[PDB]
């Protein structure tokens, strides 16, 4: 079914089948202009063909300016095999760096 | 004579570096003392003739305000910014690693360097530890290194009223809506075409003029000096373009020697 990945589970290595939906959701505040991004500071997929990838952001419910929140990729497998999601918090026009926070899992087919 | 079709601070003010100069939050959703010190920095000069130049710690509005300002690095009010100025003061802080005044700021971008980068850029994490220590070195110590404001009001929404402003007093605070496409600007004056909203972000006003035919605000981002233009940006003026106008906020400096 939907697979719910969090913060807690960079590295892990989730079983999946062909189609079923992969909520990853992470703390990212946009307002700081870094956001969660693939290599190349962009929200698609490196490769289309192995996996689908949609994001959304979730504001936080506050009116204080700079109050973070959350987002998601709902990370839809497409092939069979292993796939790394490897998504980085940064600033796309600056690019990471060893000091960026990383994300990555592990998404296994069949 | 009134007022002017193009006003930029930083050319009217040369003598006064700040107001030039374009701070980064790094990764905390701190603008809201950003615009606040960047505005105050420049305004002090200003009303001293640039007698007084100094560059006001964001670290100290970050880290000693607690819940009367919000949260630290994750999010506040700029309006609650300026009275925390006018009643405790704001000292002296700079850049990150900058070594300038009593507090630097103590968050990075997160390129350049290494050993200890101490806290890092992780997802949200804690404000910083409100420290009232001045840095090894500084001299003026955490008290007297202390500059007041005389009040805080906000200006109404108003175009003229604000452009009023900005001309007798130098820059303003102020925020607007962020959606997606912002991050995305890399030059003109910005307005909404898409993307959801983001949440909204404080800013420093400086200046105005028309380009292409469309009138627009200069605004400062703390996002470093990669973004936009040098760390600047324009958006769409007299529309109420994302909250741009509705939410403006200043003061004028105690200035006692």
């Amino acid at each position: 079914m939907s697979h719910k990945v969090t913060k807690a589970h960079n590295g892990a290595t989730l079983t999946v089948a062909v189609g079923e939906l992969v909520e990853i959701q992470l703390p990212s505040n946009p307002t700081t202009g870094f956001a969660w991004y693939f290599e190349g500071g962009t929200k698609e997929s490196p490769n289309e063909s192995m996996f689908t990838v949609e994001n959304k952001y979730f504001p936080p419910d506050s009116k204080l300016l700079g109050a973070g929140g959350t987002e998601h990729f709902h990370v839809t497998v497409k092939a069979a095999g292993t796939h790394a999601v490897n998504l980085t918090y940064m600033r796309p026009w600056t690019g990471p760096s060893h000091d960026s926070e990383r994300f990555t899992v592990y998404l296994k087919a069949n | 004579l009134k007022l002017p079709a193009s006003f930029d601070a930083r050319e009217q003010w040369p003598q006064c570096p700040t107001i030039k100069e374009i701070r980064d939050q790094g990764s905390c959703g701190s603008a809201w003392a950003f615009g606040a010190v960047e505005a105050i920095s420049d305004r002090i000069c200003i009303h001293t003739n640039a007698h007084v130049s100094v560059e006001v710690s964001a670290e100290d509005l970050l880290t000693c305000c607690g819940s009367m300002c919000g949260d630290g690095c994750n999010g506040g009010y700029p309006a609650e910014a300026w009275n925390f100025w006018t009643r405790k003061g704001l000292v002296s802080g700079g850049l990150y690693e900058s070594h300038v005044g009593c507090r630097p700021y103590s968050i990075p971008p997160c390129e350049a360097h290494v050993n200890g980068a101490r806290p890092p850029c992780t997802g949200e994490g804690d404000t910083p530890k409100c420290s009232k220590i001045c840095e090894p070195g500084y001299s003026p110590t955490y008290k007297q290194d202390k500059h007041y404001g005389y009040n805080s009001y906000s200006v109404s929404n108003s175009e003229k009223d604000i452009m009023a402003e900005i001309y007798k007093n130098g820059p303003v605070e102020g925020a607007f809506s962020v959606y997606s496409d912002f991050l995305l600007y890399k030059s003109g004056v910005y307005q909404h075409v898409t993307g959801e909203m983001m949440g909204g972000h404080a800013i420093r006003i400086l200046g105005w003029g028309v380009e292409n035919g469309t009138p627009y605000w200069l605004v400062a981002n703390s996002w470093n000096t990669d973004w936009g233009d040098n760390g600047f940006f324009k958006i769409l003026r007299g529309q109420d373009h994302c909250g741009i106008e509705s939410e403006v906020v200043a003061g004028i400096p105690r200035t006692d020697q």
